């Protein structure tokens, strides 16, 4: 449970940071949604887990890239989803 | 980007009833709208955030409703105290948006001025100056009319008249008229009055005073 | 205690360019947003810029013309508007506000009253306003006090320290001649005075000069 709930970790600095860096990308381009901390967070879970609703997302360029190292970061830090293999005892 | 429409822009409500001030989103908003007050010469003051969720410091007398485009702040029992401008501040997309404003006034029963004339001084006079103020003090409505006699002769010129916004602690109105003379112009008329026509009474409150 | 301190007041000549200031206190985040909002007398808020320091980066109104720079200093938790080359139409209050990066103004600033002219700073004149001596007086009395000869705006009308709160009245000044003018007024019961001690303190920032005036009866 420590090669595995170690990226949980992971999980947690990228959904934040995402957030963060997100809404710091997003204010500034007229119309972005993705513009307050809180929702930014909403934002980086459900696209981490990739649900994808679709009722917020990024419209400049950096927002994209924070975007895209979110969905990596964060498809692969995913990972904890195996962790929970634990399931299968 | 978005547009607040805050109508109607002012507002006459009776003591003790309820208020609305609306606001309308130019587009759906969800639930990104708050509320500010501003009295005469204050700062913005949150009310209400989030549409309703209420705030700390603030009387259980304000509430917020609405969600998308059509949100309401009320009152409950309105009050002297409460006489400002109220605004709708949303952020759902950037850059945030302000409502034009709506200002609140309270209908109270009509009150007669209080009036009240006062020599300059010497302090003044000292310097060539020679201010004789007058105060319309408490009347309401806000609808008033003061005349300046000399020597009980009527005198126009000037003459610096100045009215206050809605007080917030009765919910009346004020006025300050002020004569200035030199010294000279002042050091040659015996007497000056100052007379107040207000729909409280037919015949005007006056008051008068001689240099000597 | 007060969170964010503003200046008063900031005179500026025609094409002529001040850097406001805005000092906080209380908590502070990395997720905090200083915001500024310019309103002229008489009409409603606009939002001129935001800036993030715990970063740096600021993005400002595209609808209006930028006529502004902000700054920030993280040691002294300080933030600086810079506007340049103003005119007339520049001359207004400015609020600093802090947001929490949640989308509302929790606290305002007191707001920098700036005017754009060519005249001259003045400090007040404050003269007493006692009865006249065959003023038949009743359960109240009522006192003020002239201000005079200043500018520019604001100053800022106290009676005894701000003890003496209720029942006052400080009209909007008058400008005539590059000189504004406004009085205070103040009603006590007729018993209290003069025995118990009657001032009026009056501040202009503008001058850094703030004065006392007793009112005690005429001669
Ligand atoms: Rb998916
Ligand atoms: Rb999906
Ligand atoms: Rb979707
Ligand atoms: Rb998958």
């Amino acid at each position: 449970w420590r090669a595995a709930g170690a990226a949980t970790v992971l999980l947690v600095i990228v959904l934040l940071a995402g957030s963060y860096l997100a809404v710091l990308a997003e204010r500034g381009a007229p119309g972005a949604q993705l513009i307050t901390y809180p929702r930014a967070l909403w934002w980086s879970v459900e696209t981490a887990t990739t649900v994808g609703y679709g009722d917020l997302y990024p419209v400049t360029l950096w927002g994209r890239c924070v975007a895209v190292v979110v969905m990596v970061a964060g498809i692969t830090s995913f990972g904890l989803v195996t962790a929970a293999l634990a399931t299968w005892f | 980007d978005i547009l607040l429409t805050q109508s109607p822009a002012i507002l006459s409500v009776s003591p003790g009833e309820r208020v609305s001030f609306s606001c309308r989103a130019s587009q759906s908003i969800g639930t990104d709208i708050h509320w500010y007050q501003q009295r005469t010469n204050g700062s913005p003051r949150l009310l209400i955030k989030y549409a309703s969720e209420s705030i700390s410091g603030i009387p259980s007398r304000f509430s917020g409703s609405g969600s998308g485009t059509d949100f309401t702040l009320s009152i409950n029992s309105v009050e002297s105290e409460d006489i400002a401008n109220y605004y709708c501040q949303q952020s759902n997309r950037w850059p945030f948006t302000f409502g034009s404003g709506t200002k609140l006034e309270i209908k109270r029963a009509d009150a007669a001025p209080t009036v009240s004339i006062f020599p300059p001084s010497s302090e003044q006079l000292t310097s060539g100056g020679a201010s004789v103020v007058c105060f319309l003090n408490n009347f309401y409505p806000k609808d008033i009319n003061v005349k300046w006699k000399i020597d009980g002769s009527e005198r126009q010129n000037g003459v610096l008249n100045s009215w206050t916004d809605q007080d917030s602690k009765d919910s009346t109105y004020s006025m300050s008229s002020t004569l200035t003379l030199t010294k000279d112009e002042y050091e040659r008329h015996n007497s000056y009055t100052c007379e107040a026509t207000h729909k409280t009474s037919t015949s005007p409150i006056v008051k008068s005073f001689n240099r000597n | 205690q007060v969170q964010l301190q503003q200046p008063g007041a900031e005179l500026v000549k025609p094409g002529a360019s001040v850097k406001l200031s805005c000092k906080a206190s209380g908590y502070t985040f990395t997720s905090d947003w200083i915001h500024w909002v310019k309103q002229r007398p008489g009409h409603g808020l606009e939002w001129i810029g935001e800036i993030i320091p715990s970063y740096g980066r600021a993005n400002y109104n595209e609808k209006i013309q930028k006529k502004a720079t902000l700054t920030a200093d993280k040691s002294s938790s300080t933030a600086f508007m810079q506007l340049s080359s103003l005119t007339s139409e520049d001359s207004a209050v400015y609020y600093c506000a802090r947001e929490r990066g949640d989308g509302y103004f929790a606290v305002w600033g007191a707001g920098t009253t700036v005017t754009v002219s060519s005249a001259k700073t003045t400090p007040p004149s404050v003269y007493p306003l006692a009865p006249g001596s065959a003023a038949q007086t009743n359960s109240m009395v009522t006192l003020g006090c002239l201000v005079k000869g200043y500018f520019p705006e604001p100053v800022t009308v106290t009676w005894n320290s701000g003890s003496l709160s209720s029942g006052v009245h400080t009209f909007p000044a008058v400008l005539q001649s590059d000189l504004y003018t406004l009085s205070s007024s103040v009603t006590v019961p007729s018993s209290s005075w003069p025995s118990e001690t009657v001032t009026c303190n009056v501040a202009h920032p503008a001058s850094s000069t703030k004065v006392d005036k007793k009112i005690v009866p005429r001669d």
